């Protein structure tokens, strides 16, 4: 008969050993640019809302002071 | 200067950025245009009942009826 030992048609195809750890492109300083940007949004909006809340504050004190007598 | 700051910002970014937030936090309250607004706001909120005074024999201003305009006007806050 023939022999049943293993090796097949040669090569088993290619195999990739070498190291790969790629792909993060979002990082220049521009990460700072987007974060600091987010701050620049927060202070804008929050500024507005605190102004509004002061307006309400004066209005409430007006309620009280009109009550006082 | 340039090399010194490049090197301290190469080694210890936390400390450099800390001094930046510090210093800018020191100077900027002096320059910015919005400063006075905060003061005038804070002074515009009464905590204490406005108390009338004897009117006759005085210089006319800050008039009796609350609608009569002669007094101070925070309308600038009404639209801002």
């Amino acid at each position: 008969k023939v022999k049943q030992d293993m090796p097949p048609v040669g090569g088993y195809g290619p195999i990739d050993y070498k190291r790969n750890l790629p792909r993060r492109g979002l990082s220049g300083y521009s990460m700072f640019a987007v974060g600091i940007g987010a701050l620049l949004f927060g202070y804008w909006s929050m500024m507005r809302w605190n102004r509004e809340r002061r307006r309400l504050q004066i209005e409430d004190f007006e309620a009280r002071i009109a009550l006082m007598p | 200067v340039a090399a010194f700051l490049k090197n301290v910002w190469a080694k210890e970014p936390v400390l450099v950025a800390s001094f930046a937030i510090a210093g800018l936090a020191v100077i900027l309250p002096t320059l910015s245009p919005y400063t006075k607004y905060s003061l005038m706001i804070n002074r515009a909120t009464p905590y204490n009942y406005p108390v009338p005074l004897r009117d006759d024999g005085n210089m006319p201003d800050v008039p009796s009826h609350p609608q009569d305009p002669q007094g101070p006007s925070l309308e600038w806050l009404k639209r801002l």
